[PDB]
């Protein structure tokens, strides 16, 4: 509700936790730490 | 385009977090117990405090010293009274130990203590609190590996007073207010959840997938040598005769006195006349000169990668008293020639850890309580060697048909239910497979779903196999 974004911007704070672990991705694969594989993805985190 | 995998994806298998919702917390009643040490000073402890009393609990604490007896914490305990909750705050601002890696106060502390109350047969649940040792998934630094030690053994606590241990939490280091959120739901909770993740948002009990095999076209190569731990006795044997079928140049398995007692004669010339120019350590991997001497009497050549983590050494532990120096002595093989790998090895050219493990690591097992702490402490290296190259890997190899300690009462006990033996070349298959996809926790086993649930379960309810659809049915 925009009360509740109206607090969390009087309040500062950011809402970046993670990645989602119910939508069936892989999850694993997505980061080779060699940044030029096929399939690699480079964001460790996000919001959701 | 394929349909040749299917045995190869049958034994395919995952451990990962999934958020879940909560019990129904409403009052708490009884003398609730914590205990983290002498030392003690934790606002923690008084954040605790303060909900406990909140929910209506009387407060307690209790100090105890490093490794201060087996007997004495049971006498004072006795003299209290009746109470149902332990808070063991002990886990806090100790991550990782001194150079000995087995050496932490807290699991051996934690193993008086429950031996102890079971002897005053006291009757309260046991629950534990960590810091970072889980990771929700595979974008997380975890802190240290020792603590998973903890998680390695306490599965297997459940099963043996199913009465006590009611669980653990994560509760990341620092920010502590999350203990003041739930708390109270957590412990006296109705869902019974058990491998408790908690962290910033709600709750990541663990669960239990299928690993699918997406296939694909690509090769890894083993150029030269390739590290696998155990050498040639046993498991290795076998392992020394899969390269032979893919012909790789040379080999350095490491192994625990090499010519002295492993190989022979027999293996050595078969070796020889299939590839040549192969080695096996000769020398003890724990020390630290051992293997410095040994890495440089190569002659260079080759480098490889994939660091490989299947067995090093098989010393018992089903159950007894359960000391805490007991279990170092028994992996001071295998941990510290891990470490001595992972520290000699990180200005050198490879890709990541590959795990292995037994399969004993996974779930509790009964039988097998003093091997949990090294496959745990082998996950952690993993998950921290993950910062550079590949990511990790969590292999839970089972049993060989051929080969392993536990083939005489542990595959009798178990081979009646759920689990049976495995062939060689099926085993170089998945692996090879593994090691072309490479993935963070390929467990590798078969068993029978239909009896292996009615065994788990037993007394102990159980949220874990709920995600395999012929678990369901």
């Amino acid at each position: 509700t925009p009360e509740e974004f109206w607090e969390l911007l009087s309040e500062g704070r950011d809402a970046v936790a993670g990645l989602p672990t119910d939508r069936g991705w892989d999850l694993d694969s997505l980061f080779h730490p060699d940044p030029t594989r096929s399939g690699t993805a480079h964001q460790r985190g996000g919001g959701f | 385009r394929s349909t040749e995998v299917d045995e190869v994806s049958a034994l395919r298998y995952r451990i990962e977090w999934r958020p879940t919702g909560a019990g129904e917390p409403a009052r708490l009643d009884g003398t609730w117990l914590v205990a983290k040490y002498a030392g003690t000073a934790d606002e923690t402890s008084t954040a605790a405090r303060e909900a406990l009393e909140s929910a209506g609990a009387r407060v307690r604490e209790l100090v105890v010293d490093a490794r201060c007896g087996r007997d004495e914490l049971a006498e004072r305990l006795r003299s209290v009274g009746e109470v149902a909750g332990v808070l063991s705050l002990l886990a806090v601002d100790e991550a990782e130990p001194e150079e000995a890696p087995l050496a932490l106060a807290s699991l051996a502390d934690t193993l008086s203590l429950v031996q102890a109350m079971v002897s005053a047969e006291l009757g309260c649940p046991l629950w534990t609190v960590t810091e970072s040792a889980v990771a929700t998934g595979p974008f997380e630094r975890v802190r240290n590996a020792a603590h998973g030690a903890l998680w390695g053994v306490g599965r297997v606590i459940a099963l043996e007073n199913p009465a006590v241990w009611g669980g653990l939490v994560d509760v990341p280091a620092g920010s502590v207010a999350e203990l003041a959120r739930h708390l109270a739901a957590v412990v006296s909770g109705g869902a019974g959840e058990d491998q408790l993740a908690l962290r910033a948002d709600g709750v990541y009990g663990r669960r239990w997938v299928r690993a699918a095999a997406p296939a694909t076209d690509d090769e890894w190569k083993p150029t030269g040598t390739v590290l696998v731990t155990g050498g040639t006795g046993g498991v290795g044997g076998q392992i020394a005769r899969w390269l032979a079928r893919r012909g790789a140049p040379h080999l350095l398995l490491v192994s625990r006195s090499g010519p002295d007692a492993d190989g022979a004669g027999e293996l050595v010339a078969e070796l020889e006349a299939l590839g040549a120019r192969t080695t096996v350590a000769a020398c003890d991997v724990t020390d630290r000169e051992s293997v410095r001497e040994l890495l440089g009497g190569i002659g260079d050549d080759v480098p490889l990668s994939a660091v490989f983590h299947a067995a090093a050494t098989l010393d018992d532990g089903t159950v007894d008293t359960l000391t805490g120096e007991r279990i170092e002595r028994a992996s001071r093989a295998k941990v510290l020639g891990a470490r001595n790998l992972h520290e000699l090895t990180r200005e050198l050219d490879l890709t990541a850890f590959v795990l292995f493990s037994s399969f004993a690591s996974a779930f509790g097992a009964p039988g097998l309580g003093g091997y949990a702490p090294g496959n745990a402490y082998l996950d952690g290296l993993a998950q921290q060697r993950r910062s550079d190259g590949l990511p990790a890997t969590a292999v839970a190899w089972g049993t060989w048909a051929g080969s392993g300690m536990a083939e005489g009462p542990v595959a009798d006990r178990f081979r009646r239910h759920g689990v049976i033996e495995m062939p060689p070349e099926t085993a170089c298959r998945a692996l090879q497979n593994a090691l072309d996809r490479a993935e963070v926790c390929p467990i590798v086993i078969d068993v029978r779903w239909d009896r292996f649930l009615l065994a788990y379960t037993a007394q102990r309810p159980t949220r874990l196999f709920d995600e395999i659809d012929d678990a369901r049915r």
